[PDB]
């Protein structure tokens, strides 16, 4: 016997599911297997940087955009493509010139910010971020060299007595120690980079933004605010004062834990027994899944700050780079803090060992004890913030219909008001007291309405449902009423069977596939408010309080530059983005079909199909399909390529979008 | 004699009562045993009696109270 | 007559709650807080407690039941 | 239990056992499969009955015959025809070279009828709940297939969840030493009974370093 | 130094005294009745409901109609009048201080539905207190079950005489806790 | 002599996978051979998914907890 | 397609989503929004299995056994043909009331 057409889905479904592999049998071998991956992703990062930097060098105009940034536009590669009219002029090049595309990424302030004048150091960078990724590739290979030298010297290893065979746990002590790595990460990774940083800052980013200046005093080391006037961006005195403080900071605090010797620092194990945790610190997915979690806040903070207080040259002036960078850093982190639940779940389905039934130890058995608790109340506050965010919508949404925009209910937003009223007393009061003052801090505290109350309760209500389906499939994955063995199968598997009810959608990989649904949507509101603020102020402000507004003076008002993009009257340099746009419109339903339409229909047209080859003249005396045998896509795949094809089109459609309406 | 289902109910809680002791023992090495892992490291133990032991403060344990 | 089900076929109940250790265990050591194993009291340690005057009544005066909110705590 | 001479299908063209089918596409795929399934039975009146494979069929007053891809086909009209009141119907699979195997009344009495001198196969004697944790058979013969775990696994996984909760009264794995122990595997002092009684002593050396290093602040 | 300018457009009260926690201190809300938007956004509400007025008959019904929805509209602006609403968009906005005394207070209507919910909770929870059995919910006892909708009337005094003598919540060790987590 | 709770008398469900964990149900009979692992026969007011509102039960799974009262499962 | 989805989604839904406060077509675009509403929310039964609700429902219904309300009639969650069902009914009537809306609120305003 042998496998049919889903042994591809099958392998690619758990291609990097190195726990699932077969020829591993340790630990030892799993994170060895990680490590070594980790080496490969970060060259693959490391090109990447190289690739980027390479582009603006040669196929760019960073060179001009420096001198002019403000009504100038960058170039984010040329354009080769034979499909393109060998005639006439493509909308995006000047006439004979070679073809361009405006780079939306940011890197033209980053680089400007950081010091970059000429093509050539950005030509040096590549070559050196190139040489990096070499050393990243060969550290692999060392490593991986160095343990299996470990295992070949367990061919001259014995204790000579039975306690020998200990030598198993700590052949990986290199991975998997925890003490070490918190030590050198928080110190080395964290304090001394931001040090490092800000000996670059004070050695070229603020001489090469000013006048020449004395030998990079301590004088470079300000407290002034935010925005400095002419570049509309955060001083680089400051920022070089506070990577500073921040590595001083984790420099410190980076020697907490037993690193080297064991005569200095506590054990991370030992704190945790004496706290609210202790939990299995050795499980992978664990580790994973509340780095994860470290990450979302992290970059949702990133997208929240590159836009309230602009950090680069000139970055608040481009009307495309402050929208694409905040949406693409809250979309990132949205797909972290989605993980993170996930691999919580993977880790109390794989790596959580409990007591018997009572022990109330673990903080995972105490969470589990009165996981209905928290789940029925999540559903409440889920239920509560919908119910009343969309009838006071659909309120709003009648009563401006019927002629009334004085009958709306308008909850004026008193506690964020609250709090910026104490924010902004706090900052003029820093601001007054100085001799340098009339600062500013551009979009820090925004003008909040009622119609910023409503959108912050649909954003809570999505967060809140996200974390619902989430946590329940965390909770439940190791067993819930329905199913009260789901801890012996896989964390993803079909279903159940059509008795008991029925039992589509019971794995916990379900809960997650469910949970990227209210992912997206939960993201998507976020975007749009946004965006929505950051086109007309005024007009969000007034009319954003009934949904018929998100409607037509966002939606189909501001859509009217892309689609006018490709038309029977020429084209602009939009056409790409109206044919991506009607492209992941095609994406976004095609997986309709995937979600809506399950396996058993396709299974019997496959049976069909696969009559008709085995009937056909010619094929029947070369193929009679007992080789790679065509099956329809088993349950969990369909489910899994509905959701990336779901996921593709929801996410690619808003660029375009963002791109029209904006530029 | 014959092996009802409550002599082999009685042979589960020996065995386990038997194990679940023998396992907490020097002689069973578990993975899950090691320093770092469940038990408390080999001089220092931190809980006792369920009370924080003197060696939780670590080099404050030879301090007085006063 | 009915026959006493021996150790090996009993039950477990449950009267081991979160309150307090399970199967064998310690609980938690906590410092200058709620410590030590809880049980129901305070309705009944509060009818021996004075205060309760001729003023309303004459007897523990507690309307809203405010003491017997630890015995609910149980429940 | 006498297995049937089955000849291969495509060897028995017009047989005097086949019943009166109408015949349809629905019907095994040759050019492309060799093995088989068929099912025999005896009737006593030319009941009418459905093919599996689409179209209807007239049985014989004799015997019957008839050849199907799969065996669920085959039991499918096991079952149809055994609402008919029809016992003594045996399911064959038939192997590509011709060998005749003989599944669905494997002992001659049908499975949902007590038989002596069967054994239950898969088997395991506890509840469902009974089963280990996936988490504590890691890399070990049931790395993800903890429903496969024999029972003496289960009750030792199960006193070893019991036993890692106590954990003041646990006992720390002590560190080796590997900088001075390590030699070559050829330096050894045989004497394997002899190196249990190293281990008591070295970890009675060990326990009483422990107590006495924890004897000082405690 | 000019704090509108400082935070890009938003101004900051700058003064610590209770006399501003109120609502209507604020300097981003206005009295409705000396706003421009709400005299202009009102003005035009007249303005295009007299002009469908004046497309029909004069001595029509529809005619008698509009005239009656004009009066709802001027009786409407008169009303708002004291209603507090945005000095940029008119439109009256609604307290969720827990003032308790300002037009437009959620206070009054939150007490309201608290209380008529709770009403129904308590009903719906007594008729299936006293009708344990699934024959009673889907005939229902109407007799029983209106008495238990008038009695829910005490539900704020019955519900905490319960919640404290133990007989609104039931431990844990009775009910169902959910799925299994562990065994082994 | 009887072994197990008596016919007709209520028992508080030990069976963690349970439809009925905790839940309590009527003693419809105890089977009285040795040999059966899962004498105890318990009948219930809610049926579980597959509406079946009765199972048996191990002699170390029942409680002999007291009636459900008014509006108590 | 980039044709229909301007000249006719877009450009002829001018009638229909700026039909607030003007007296024919105001319900033709409250039911626009409410079609795409409906529309929108058929897709919660459609791509979701039951087994998902049902362990919702437990859960729920875990706090209502804790305050004593017992519904006798058990919380099922709906079985798959009828969580299919409800699916389509709902996508076929939003989208319906989507064009319905769309349509006619257009030709009202034109003639
Ligand atoms: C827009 C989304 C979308 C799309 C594209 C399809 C496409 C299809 N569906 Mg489908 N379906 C959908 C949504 C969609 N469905 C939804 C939401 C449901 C609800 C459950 C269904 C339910 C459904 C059923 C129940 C059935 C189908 C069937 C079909 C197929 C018949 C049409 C066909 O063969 O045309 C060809 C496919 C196309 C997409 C046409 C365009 C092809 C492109 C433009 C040309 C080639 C591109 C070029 C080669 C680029 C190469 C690729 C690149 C990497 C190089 C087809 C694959 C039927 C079927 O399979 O029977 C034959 C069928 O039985 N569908
Ligand atoms: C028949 C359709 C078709 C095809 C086959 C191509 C093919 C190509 N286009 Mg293209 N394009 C098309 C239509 C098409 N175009 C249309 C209608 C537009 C809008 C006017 C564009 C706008 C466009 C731009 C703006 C660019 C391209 C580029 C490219 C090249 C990138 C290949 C690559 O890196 O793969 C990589 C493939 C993947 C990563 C996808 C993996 C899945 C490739 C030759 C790029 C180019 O010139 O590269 C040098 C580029 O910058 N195209
Ligand atoms: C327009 C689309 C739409 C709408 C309105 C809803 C509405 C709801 N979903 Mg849902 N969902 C949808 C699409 C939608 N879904 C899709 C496409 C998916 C992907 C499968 C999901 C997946 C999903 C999951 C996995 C969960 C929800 C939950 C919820 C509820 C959240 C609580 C709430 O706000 O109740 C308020 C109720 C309304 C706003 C409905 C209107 C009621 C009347 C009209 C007023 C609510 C019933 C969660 C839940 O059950 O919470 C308790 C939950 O766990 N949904
Ligand atoms: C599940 C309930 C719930 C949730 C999750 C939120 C969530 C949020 N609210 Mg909010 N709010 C709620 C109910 C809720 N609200 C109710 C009932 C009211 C009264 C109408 C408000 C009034 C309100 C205002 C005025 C503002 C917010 C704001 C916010 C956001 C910032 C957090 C904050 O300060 O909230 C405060 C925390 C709470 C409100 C938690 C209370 C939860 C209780 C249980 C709700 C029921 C209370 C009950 C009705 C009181 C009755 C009193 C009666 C006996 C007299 C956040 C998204 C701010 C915002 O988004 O500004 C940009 C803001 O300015 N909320
Ligand atoms: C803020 C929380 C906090 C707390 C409660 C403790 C508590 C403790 N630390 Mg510690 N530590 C902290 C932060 C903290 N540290 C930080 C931020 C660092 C980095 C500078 C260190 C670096 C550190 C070292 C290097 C050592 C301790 C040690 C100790 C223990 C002895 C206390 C002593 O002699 O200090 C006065 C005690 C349990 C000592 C110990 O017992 O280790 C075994 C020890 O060697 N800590
Ligand atoms: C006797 C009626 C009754 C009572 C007292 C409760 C009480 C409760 N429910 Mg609830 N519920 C009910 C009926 C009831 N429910 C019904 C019929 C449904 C099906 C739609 C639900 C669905 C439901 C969900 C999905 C959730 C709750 C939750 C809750 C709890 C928080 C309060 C809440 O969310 O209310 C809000 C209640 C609703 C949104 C449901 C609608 C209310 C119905 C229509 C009232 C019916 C009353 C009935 C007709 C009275 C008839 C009396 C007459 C025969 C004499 C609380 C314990 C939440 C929870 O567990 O958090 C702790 C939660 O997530 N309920
Ligand atoms: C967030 C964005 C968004 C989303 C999700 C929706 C969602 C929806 N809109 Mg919509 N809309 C939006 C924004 C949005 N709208 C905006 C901003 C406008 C501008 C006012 C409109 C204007 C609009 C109109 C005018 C119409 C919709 C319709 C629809 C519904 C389509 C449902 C369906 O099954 O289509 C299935 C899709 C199709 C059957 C194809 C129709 C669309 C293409 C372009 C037609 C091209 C046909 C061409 C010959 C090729 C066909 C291929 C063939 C094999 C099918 C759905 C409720 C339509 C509706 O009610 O149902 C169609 C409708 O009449 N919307
Ligand atoms: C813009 C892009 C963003 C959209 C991408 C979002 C997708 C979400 C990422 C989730 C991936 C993790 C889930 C996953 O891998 O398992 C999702 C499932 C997991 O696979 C399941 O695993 C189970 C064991 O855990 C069982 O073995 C099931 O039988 C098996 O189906 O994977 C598949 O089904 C993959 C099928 C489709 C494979 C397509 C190959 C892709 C080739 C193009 C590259
Ligand atoms: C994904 C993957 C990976 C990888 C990644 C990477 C790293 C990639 C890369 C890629 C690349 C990196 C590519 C490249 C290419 C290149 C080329 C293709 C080149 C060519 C060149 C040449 C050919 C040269 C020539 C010459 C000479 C020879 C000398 C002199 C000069 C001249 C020019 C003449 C890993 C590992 C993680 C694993 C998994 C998979
Ligand atoms: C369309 C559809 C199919 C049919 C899709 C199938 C059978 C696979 C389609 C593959 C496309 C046609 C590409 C085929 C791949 C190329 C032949 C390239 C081969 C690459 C390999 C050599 C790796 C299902 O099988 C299915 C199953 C369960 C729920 C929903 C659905 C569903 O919606
Ligand atoms: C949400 C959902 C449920 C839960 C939904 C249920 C149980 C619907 C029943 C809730 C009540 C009884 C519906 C009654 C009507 C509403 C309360 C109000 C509708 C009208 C308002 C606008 C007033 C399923 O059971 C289900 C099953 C299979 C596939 C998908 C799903 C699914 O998506």
């Amino acid at each position: 016997g042998r496998c049919a057409s889903s042994r591809y889905l099958q392998v690619l479904g758990s291609i990097h599911d190195i726990e699932c592999g077969f020829g591993i049998d340790n630990t030892l071998s799993l994170n060895l297997q990680i490590f070594t991956a980790h080496w490969g992703h970060l060259t693959i990062i490391l090109i990447w940087v190289s690739s980027n930097l390479y582009h603006i060098a040669s196929n760019a105009n960073y060179s001009l955009w420096v001198k002019n940034p403000i009504p100038s536009m960058p170039i984010a590669h040329n354009i080769w493509d034979p499909h393109f009219t060998n005639s006439t002029s493509t909308p995006y090049s000047h006439t004979i010139i070679t073809t361009i595309l405006i780079a939306y990424s940011g890197i033209y302030n980053q680089l400007y910010t950081s010091g970059f004048n000429t093509i050539n150091q950005i030509y040096k960078t590549t070559f050196t971020f190139s040489c990096l990724a070499v050393i990243s590739i060969l550290l692999a290979k060392i490593h991986i060299n160095t343990h299996s030298e470990l295992l070949h010297k367990l061919a001259s290893h014995t204790s000579q007595i039975p306690s020998f065979f200990q030598l198993l746990y700590f052949l990986d002590v290199a991975i998997s120690s925890v003490n070490i790595r918190f030590n050198f990460h928080t110190g080395i990774l964290v304090g001394l980079f931001s040090i490092g940083y800000t000996g670059h800052l004070l050695d070229i980013t603020i001489p090469a933004s000013r006048a020449p200046l004395i030998h990079t005093s301590p004088s470079y080391l300000t407290f002034f605010g935010g925005l400095k006037s002419n570049t509309s961006s955060l001083y680089l005195t400051d920022i070089a004062h506070h990577h500073l403080a921040i590595g001083i900071i984790s420099i410190l605090t980076g020697h907490l834990y037993s690193s080297f010797r064991a005569a200095l620092g506590t054990y991370i194990r030992d704190i945790l027994y004496t706290s609210h945790l202790t939990h299995s610190i050795k499980s992978l997915h664990l580790a994973l899944s509340l780095i994860l979690a470290s990450c979302t806040p992290l970059t949702s903070t990133t997208a929240q700050h590159i836009y309230s207080l602009t950090p680069y040259f000139y970055l608040s002036y481009d009307h495309i780079y402050s929208t694409a960078l905040y949406v693409h850093h809250s979309y990132i982190t949205s797909f972290l803090a989605i993980a993170s639940h996930a691999h919580t779940a993977i880790t109390l389905v794989r790596d959580w060992v409990a007591p018997l039934e009572q022990e109330s130890s673990s903080k995972q058995i105490r969470i589990h004890t009165h996981k209905a608790a928290i789940i029925s109340h999540l559903s409440w506050v889920s239920l509560w913030l919908g119910f009343h965010t969309l009838a006071v919508y659909s309120h709003n949404d009648t009563c401006i219909a019927f002629n009334s925009p004085s009958k709306q209910i308008l909850i004026e937003a008193s506690n964020g008001q609250l709090i910026q009223q104490a924010s902004g007393k706090a900052l003029y009061g820093t601001i007054n007291s100085i001799n340098n003052y009339n600062k500013s801090f551009d979009s820090f505290i925004h003008p909040i309405s009622p119609g910023d109350l409503y959108v912050h309760h649909a954003i809570a209500l999505g967060l809140h449902i996200t974390v619902l389906i989430l946590l329940k499939g965390g909770l439940e994955a190791r067993g819930s009423k329905l199913m009260p063995d789901k801890m012996e199968h896989s964390f993803g598997f079909s279903c159940d069977g059509p008795g008991r009810g029925g039992t589509c959608d019971i794995s916990a990989w379900d809960s997650f596939y469910l949970a990227t649904f209210w992912m997206l949507n939960s993201n998507a509101w976020i975007s749009f408010y946004f965006h929505y603020k950051h086109l007309t102020p005024r007009q969000f402000s007034e009319s954003s309080t009934y949904l018929e507004s998100w409607f037509r003076d966002y939606l189909w008002f501001n859509s009217t530059p892309l689609i006018h993009g490709y038309s029977t009257l020429g084209a602009n340099d939009l056409s790409v983005q109206s044919w991506s746009f009607l492209l992941t419109h095609l994406a976004w339903a095609s997986g309709f079909m995937f979600l809506i339409s399950w396996r058993g229909y396709w299974q019997e047209l496959i049976d069909i199909i696969l009559y008709i080859h085995l009937k056909t003249p010619i094929l029947i005396n070369l193929w009679n399909g007992d080789i790679y045998t065509p099956l329809a896509l088993s349950i969990v795949q369909a489910r899994f390529i509905g959701l990336v094809h779901f996921s593709t089109g929801l996410i690619l459609t808003y660029p375009p979008f963002i791109i029209g309406a904006t530029s | 004699y014959t092996e009802t289902v409550a002599d082999e109910r009685l042979f589960e809680q020996v065995y386990l009562q038997y194990t679940s002791e023998y396992l907490k023992g020097p002689l069973y090495w578990h993975p899950d045993k090691l320093q770092g892992w469940l038990p408390d490291y080999p001089g220092t133990p931190m809980i006792k009696e369920g009370k924080y032991t003197s060696h939780v403060i670590g080099n404050l344990k030879a301090f007085s109270s006063n | 007559x009915x026959x006493x089900x021996x150790x090996x076929x009993x039950h477990p109940k449950h009267m081991l709650v979160a309150g307090v250790r399970g199967y064998e265990m310690e609980w938690q050591p906590i410092p200058g807080d709620a410590v030590k194993y809880p049980k129901p009291n305070s309705e009944e340690m509060f009818k021996t407690m004075i205060g309760a005057d001729v003023e309303t009544g004459g007897e523990a005066w507690d309307p809203l039941g405010f003491h017997k909110l630890f015995d609910r705590n149980f429940d | 239990v006498v297995a049937e001479a089955i000849p291969r299908p495509e060897d028995l063209l017009d047989s005097p056992k086949f019943p009166m089918f109408e015949g349809s596409t629905g019907g095994y795929m040759s050019r492309s499969t060799r093995e088989r399934h068929a099912i025999t039975w005896t009737a006593k009146g030319q009941a009418k009955f459905e093919m599996p494979t689409g179209g209807f069929a007239i049985m014989n007053q004799g015997e019957n015959l008839c050849y199907f891809r799969k065996k669920e086909q085959c039991i499918a009209l096991g079952k149809q025809l055994r609402k008919m009141k029809i016992e003594n119907y045996k399911i064959y699979r038939l192997k590509k070279d011709g060998t005749v195997i003989f599944m669905h009344p494997a002992d001659g009495v049908f499975p949902e009828k007590v038989n002596k001198g069967r054994v239950q196969v898969n088997g395991r004697p506890f509840t469902i709940r009974g089963n280990p944790q996936q988490s504590e058979l890691k890399f070990t013969k049931y790395q993800g297939k903890g429903y496969e775990a024999d029972p003496l696994t289960t009750m030792f996984v199960k006193a070893r969840v019991m036993a890692f909760a106590d954990v003041p009264n646990l006992f720390a794995l002590p560190q080796p030493n590997m900088d001075e122990l390590v030699p070559a595997e050829e330096v050894d002092k045989y004497t394997r009974q002899e190196y249990t009684t190293r281990m008591m002593e070295a970890l009675k050396r060990v326990q009483d370093d422990r107590a006495a290093k924890a004897a000082k602040s405690l | 130094a000019k704090p509108l300018e400082m935070f890009g457009g938003v101004d900051i009260d700058l003064e610590d005294t209770p006399a501003h926690w109120t609502i209507k201190a604020s300097p981003v809300l206005e009295p409705c009745k000396d706003n421009k938007k709400f005299h202009k956004k009102l003005k035009d509400e007249l303005y295009k409901v007299k002009k469908n007025q004046q497309k029909f008959a004069e001595g029509s019904a529809a005619y008698a109609r509009f005239n009656k929805k004009i009066k709802m509209i001027e009786l409407r602006e008169t009303a708002y009048g004291d209603r507090l609403c945005g000095k940029k968009d008119g439109l009256p906005r609604t307290i969720a201080t827990g003032e308790w005394n300002v037009r437009g207070s959620a206070m009054w209507p939150a007490a309201i539905f608290l209380y008529i919910a709770g009403w129904i909770g308590w009903a719906g929870r007594s008729y299936l207190i006293r009708t344990n059995d699934a024959a009673k919910e889907i005939n229902i006892d109407v007799p029983l079950a209106v008495t238990c909708m008038a009695s829910g009337f005490s539900w704020p005094v019955a519900a905490w005489q319960e919640i404290v003598n133990g007989e609104m919540a039931v431990p844990n060790d009775q009910i169902h806790n959910g799925g299994p987590w562990n065994q082994s | 002599p009887w072994v197990g709770p008596k016919k007709g008398s209520w028992v508080k469900i030990l069976r963690p996978e349970s439809y009925w964990f905790q839940q309590r149900g009527q003693v419809v009979n105890v089977n009285q051979k040795p040999e059966v692992k899962y004498p105890v026969t318990v009948k219930f007011d809610s049926v579980n998914y597959a509406n079946v509102n009765t199972n048996g039960y191990a002699l170390w799974e029942v409680i002999e907890a007291p009636a459900p009262g008014p509006g108590e499962v | 397609i980039n044709g229909w989805l301007r000249n006719l989604l877009w450009s002829e839904a001018s009638q229909v989503i700026q039909s607030y406060a003007l007296s024919s077509i105001c319900p033709y675009g409250f039911i626009f929004l409410i079609g795409h509403f409906i529309w929108a929310f058929s897709l919660m039964f459609l791509f979701s299995g039951r087994a998902y609700w049902q362990e919702l429902i437990e859960s729920i219904l875990w706090s209502h056994h804790k305050l004593k309300i017992i519904p006798h009639i058990q919380p099922r969650a709906l079985s798959i043909s009828q969580g299919r069902a409800v699916g389509f009914i709902h996508y076929t009537l939003g989208g319906i009331g989507s064009t319905w809306a769309f349509i006619i609120s257009r030709l009202l305003v034109l003639t």
